[PDB]
């Protein structure tokens, strides 16, 4: 029951000044950057002796981005319109096992076939089945510059599946 | 309000002032890749790609090319940008009583540090990740030695310095802009209704 | 070479072209404390002074001052005096064929190398700790009130950056002195022997 | 019989330049500033729940100080000279248990009783034991840096002795 998303801050709910923030498994911090990027070192740790130490900062480069795509989509108006618009499903509240899924991409209705489809990140966004533009425009500027590294890095085509499979075996214990 | 916004000329003074440090790192790059990056394509085997990469990252540091000018002036670029924007903020909310045209002065401002710093990462970002260039690649390269080479040339260790540089800009973002790109939790859950979604 | 072994004017330019992050800093600190941190001298009690010291902190971050800075500066400073002294080594090494001028060189700017920048470190380091002001603690302060005090100024934390900035100037200075400052293993059993040292 | 030091490489006895280290209990690191700087990470780890990083942190320098010290005066022509003139004792090979002993001081024969005794750092360097300079001169940059830095922080008069005694505990098991 315990999940560690509740008590991460997606929204606008305190309110965050350099005063408040200088005195300042769940994540430490009082803003969202600090706790996301808190919560992919506890779901990624930085192992001391590691083999190939660039699958898992990459996979942990995508738990970043991950989630901050689900805060863009679902806790900002443009955002909600847009998830509204194409039929995006995703939950009120993140979850491990979400957030896992979410390495195969966005989970929304086909509008041709009606059924329920996963469209791949790199097709959805900047990708193939973006030639608009108008998805990878609706996340933030910090997401779209994680997304453009990762592009360069982690998924570029040699190693996509690579730091993808370092990626989903951390969520072993949720499946 | 004349001169609040962060503006071009405001963001052109910064990146002048750290201009020295960059030179013309894409010419640098081009010219660096041209010279001693070719023979990758010819590489014999997988060992003898990682050996050859190897000396590349001999030849780079041979070259005085290293990342850590690259962070330094991302950092450089950071401070001096979140200074001068805490300052117009502050400025325009101790003099400006409309405060609807506050909260526009501050999400300019905050926008602009916001888009100003990403695009500068980028841009980095993309200049260090393309000393693997891809077009010198081997026909049987893979993902092992792909990610090997990364480490190898140091672009690895560039990305993990990229984790702070990327945490710190999206802090100071929340702090100059309020936060108010994102919603309440009830002005969330009322759009959610008005939007007639039904979520899980 | 007759600009060879980083010289004052090659020093001196590092530093004009880095001071603008640094511009009176000694003045800021003398005039913040002045104006702000005497009342800690009349703290209550234990609770009461670090309450004092918080908001302390707080005053800082209103007058714009941040210890991020002198740590970027310093940053700045490491590796434009390691660039020129690398720049300067390796000419050395190609055009100076006599070994002992080449050693007597390469002593020199390594020499300076880290006077330099351990001189520069230590200004940075006295003028951030100096933010917790001797003059002014209140006398019944003891070392744990001391601690907290050192952690809430942000003081402690920049502590522990220096120690990323010591371990780098070292490397750095190592590399560049080729270690000649140390003994070999066999220099020193011979020289142990010629002092006549029984040693444990 | 493991002692960590013995593969902290004090010396100059390994060709060590860019190209070398680029490739690059006991610490990692080609040079001896990687190597020390690492190893004192293990004496003192970082935990992240606090109470009191200061002292941790600050006996955490203390030891690389003790180290800097050491190779200083027992690894250097003029180190060497200067230990056999002040009779300075100190072993030819670092254990956990002597710099361990370091937070008291610097074990030398006295001048005038002929007996063994121990001077505290902040006497002997740069301190009323050390009032013509020359004991701090024989250290290098770096070692007289960090002694700056520590006798502005955790050598503050009000947290010293916490510091030494943060620092004795970890050696607890020799």
């Amino acid at each position: 029951r315990f999940n560690p998303f509740a008590y991460v801050d997606f929204g606008n709910d305190v309110v965050l000044t350099e005063d408040i923030l200088s005195q300042i498994m769940v994540a430490s911090g009082g803003d969202f950057s600090t706790q996301i990027f808190g919560l992919a070192k506890l779901v990624f740790p930085e192992r001391p002796n590691e083999k190939d130490p660039f699958f898992s900062n990459q996979a942990r480069n995508l738990f970043v981005i991950n989630c901050n795509i689900y805060r863009d989509l679902m806790w900002t108006k443009k955002g909600l319109e847009f998830v509204k618009r194409k039929k995006i499903i995703m939950p009120e509240t993140p979850t491990m096992f979400f957030i896992g899924s979410m390495a195969s991409g966005i989970n929304l209705i086909d509008e041709d076939t009606n059924m329920e489809k996963v469209v791949s990140l790199m097709e959805f966004f900047g990708g193939e089945e973006d030639k608009s533009g108008d998805n990878l425009r609706v996340l933030s500027p910090a997401t779209r510059n994680m997304w453009n590294s990762f592009k360069t890095m982690g998924g570029a085509r040699e190693t996509y599946s690579s730091v993808q499979g370092v990626y989903t075996s951390a969520f072993a214990p949720y499946n | 309000g004349s001169e609040l916004g962060f503006n071009e000329a405001e963001r052109q003074k910064i990146l002048d002032s750290n201009s020295s440090l960059m030179g013309n790192a894409n010419e640098v790059r081009d010219k660096f890749i041209q010279n001693y990056a070719s023979s990758l394509k010819d590489s014999n085997d997988p060992q003898d790609f990682l050996r050859r990469v190897q000396e590349l990252r001999i030849n780079m540091q041979k070259n005085f090319i290293s990342f850590d000018v690259y962070y330094n002036y991302l950092n450089n670029l950071v401070l001096a940008s979140y200074n001068r924007c805490k300052q117009e903020k502050t400025f325009a909310e101790s003099t400006i009583k409309n405060e609807l045209t506050l909260g526009e002065f501050v999400a300019e401002i905050s926008d602009n540090f916001n888009n100003f710093m990403c695009d500068e990462v980028a841009r980095i970002s993309d200049l260090v990740a393309s000393y693997l260039p891809r077009e010198y690649l081997p026909p049987f390269i893979d993902g092992n030695m792909m990610g090997v080479a990364f480490q190898i040339l140091g672009i690895d260790d560039f990305g993990r310095k990229l984790n702070e540089i990327v945490q710190d800009i999206g802090t100071k973002y929340i702090i100059l802009s309020k936060n108010k790109t994102y919603l309440t939790s009830l002005e969330r859950a009322k759009l959610i209704t008005q939007l007639k979604l039904n979520l899980e």
